[PDB]
């Protein structure tokens, strides 16, 4: 586990150093849910049509969809106020986005699926999100 | 009574058990396949062999698998043979086989002896591994299957043949000997011999003695024999009957019915040693009372000539290779023949697969 | 498990045919004997295989198979193939999500710029 341990930090070194960035804020459509027993969230995001993804397609990471993770506001670049979550989503290119999440739970379900291991990043990734790759909008709840 | 739906079910399951089994083979060593294709496509030219790359890098898409040694190739090999014959069987006798108060009925009777305290857990079980690699060791020793655990290629193979590489033809060396009635003839002038029966002319027209001697005749009857079983010996895995059918029709269609032809001699019959001007005097002397004499006393003879004939033909690769092995023994020393022999010996005498083998060490392309 | 077994491979070879007789059977009997009936008993599972199967037997009556040696040969060839496709699929699938661990990993979750605050199983197919 050494040798992978230094290659996997490399890797992860590299891939964080090349990291494209042009900050741009894409355009989320938030709406409440519901179904059956409770409430839940559903997030809308939509991505360029064709516009600047022209110049770049050189299969590095290409394939990887956008990401999702909850974070706590005890960490920020101002460190105020905190004391709420966040479901960050993240996209190569475009700028992250940030939902705030005061209810302590909400849609956190119980063995959705019937327990398939693919763990792709995390629980939440795989059991919750929708990447539709061809149009480009990004569903999450 | 038996309800067929069962039994015909059953046997559907079973054949695709074995399927499954032989499949498996055929994927962690693709040479079974390949080597078996590979001469099946000498035999029935219209058969469709892979790309030759996947055919050296022992690859059936992406991943190339460790080479095995003959001897594994082989075995496993006629263990897919009896696997074949099974699923055979199983479909032959499937195709010869293929309210509601008789449902409660026999749900009732199926109260009975309810005190049946035991597990059950081996119908699929004991089928899927009584066709699967290594069934036979506590864990892994023998690749032999359960299926076939007393299946032994020595007892089909002698040690001179190393399972098919060679054809030990010493003995017909001395046999000849003994029809030649001398000792002119070494084992390499008895190869040179042999030849002829790669020719398709010429163990008919230069033969080695008079095809009406007895001891001659008796002599390529043994051998042809020999040559025969050593070629389905040595490739299990195509259809015997098919190929055997095959010759006999080319036999009956072709070689009876003037199939050597000379533009000047015009046709030759095998049976009475001679030409004839044209096809229309040749037609009128197979009726004849000479051609029926013959015909009706040497045909077994000429059959088995013609069968040493393409025999031998689809051998050819086995006859050089030998040929090549008596030429270096024969220059070898001492020292060398004896452990040159040691190693047909270990070869021979050796483990079909070894306590230190891999599985799972597939590289990529 | 003898009994499991034959109940379930009789209401499935009856079940085969019409699917009428286990249904009335139901609400004639009242017995907790047939509970895999319901998608909820485990053992239901391996009941719809076992259906199928009998279901297949009924497709080919009247046809016999006439598959040859080379045929069958070149069949399970064949299948390894597939199997080695799909293998192949298999390692591909576990390279792409090595990525997005990587780059999961490797991104900056602390560049927020939040805007606002507060089924999909039938939804990733294509229709
Ligand atoms: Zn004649």
């Amino acid at each position: 586990x050494x040798x992978x341990x230094x290659x996997x930090x490399x890797x992860x070194x590299x891939x964080x150093x090349x990291x494209x960035x042009x900050x741009x804020x894409x355009x989320x459509x938030x709406x409440x849910x519901x179904x059956x027993g409770s409430v839940g969230m559903a997030i809308q995001v939509n991505y360029s049509s064709e516009v600047k993804e022209n110049s770049v397609d050189s299969d590095d990471k290409a394939k990887v969809p956008p990401l999702i993770r909850i974070v706590s506001g005890l960490e920020l670049s101002d460190t105020k106020q905190k004391g709420k979550k966040f479901l960050v989503i993240a996209y190569e290119p475009f700028e992250n986005i940030a939902i705030e999440l005061p209810p302590n739970e909400i849609l956190f379900s119980e063995n959705n699926d019937m327990d398939n291991n693919n763990d792709g990043v995390d629980e939440l990734n795989k059991k919750c999100t929708f990447w539709d790759a061809i149009s480009k909008l990004y569903y999450v709840q | 009574e038996m309800n067929l739906l069962e039994t015909r079910r059953s046997l559907l399951e079973e054949m695709e058990i074995i399927e499954n089994a032989i499949a498996e083979r055929i994927q962690r060593n693709p040479e079974l396949y390949y080597h078996y294709i590979q001469e099946s496509s000498k035999v029935f030219p219209d058969t469709k062999l892979p790309r030759s790359s996947l055919i050296a890098e022992n690859k059936i898409y992406k991943f190339k698998k460790v080479k095995r040694k003959r001897k594994q190739i082989i075995l496993q090999q006629h263990e897919i043979n009896i696997f074949l014959r099974d699923y055979q069987e199983k479909q032959q006798t499937f195709n010869k086989i293929n309210f509601e108060r008789k449902l409660q009925q026999l749900e009732k009777e199926l109260k009975n002896e309810d005190e049946n305290f035991e597990l059950d857990i081996n119908s699929k079980k004991d089928k899927y591994a009584l066709f699967s690699s290594s069934s036979d060791p506590s864990r892994r020793t023998n690749i032999l299957s359960d299926r076939a655990r007393d299946l032994d290629l020595n007892e089909i193979f002698t040690r001179d043949e190393q399972y098919g590489e060679y054809m030990e033809l010493e003995q017909f060396h001395s046999l000849w000997l003994n029809v030649i009635k001398r000792g002119d003839c070494s084992l390499l002038q008895f190869l040179d011999i042999l030849e002829l029966f790669l020719d398709d002319e010429k163990y008919l027209l230069t033969p080695p003695m008079d095809r009406k001697n007895d001891r001659y005749m008796a002599f390529l009857l043994k051998l042809s024999k020999y040559v025969e079983t050593f070629f389905f010996k040595s490739y299990a895995l195509l259809d015997a009957a098919a190929v055997e059918n095959l010759i006999k029709s080319d036999f009956e269609h072709s070689y009876c019915r003037g199939s050597l032809r000379s533009e000047a001699k015009g046709i030759y019959c095998p049976f009475c040693s001679r030409w004839f001007k044209t096809s229309s005097v040749f037609e009128s002397h197979l009726v004849g009372k000479i051609h029926k004499k013959n015909e009706s006393k040497r045909r077994n003879f000429v059959y088995s000539e013609y069968k040493l004939h393409r025999y031998l033909k689809y051998l050819n690769d086995e006859f050089s290779r030998t040929r090549s092995f008596v030429e270096r023994k024969l220059a070898f020393t001492a020292n060398e023949r004896m452990a040159e022999m040691d190693i047909l010996t270990q070869k021979y005498e050796a483990p079909a697969y070894d306590s230190t083998e891999k599985e799972g060490a597939e590289q990529v392309d | 498990s003898r009994r499991d077994m034959e109940v379930i491979k009789l209401t499935a070879r009856y079940y085969a045919k019409d699917k009428s007789i286990v249904e009335q059977m139901i609400s004639k009997d009242g017995e907790a004997r047939l509970n895999f009936m319901n998608s909820s008993h485990p053992l239901h599972k391996t009941f719809t295989d076992f259906v199928a199967q009998y279901k297949r037997v009924y497709s080919f009556t009247g046809q016999e198979i006439k598959k040859s040696k080379r045929t069958i040969l070149d069949n399970c060839f064949e299948r390894t193939q597939y199997w080695e496709f799909e293998k192949d699929k298999d390692r591909e699938h576990d390279k792409l999500v090595e990525l997005c661990k990587i780059q999961f990993a490797a991104i900056p979750w602390d560049k927020f710029t939040q805007v606002a605050k507060f089924d999909l199983e039938q939804m990733r197919l294509r229709r």
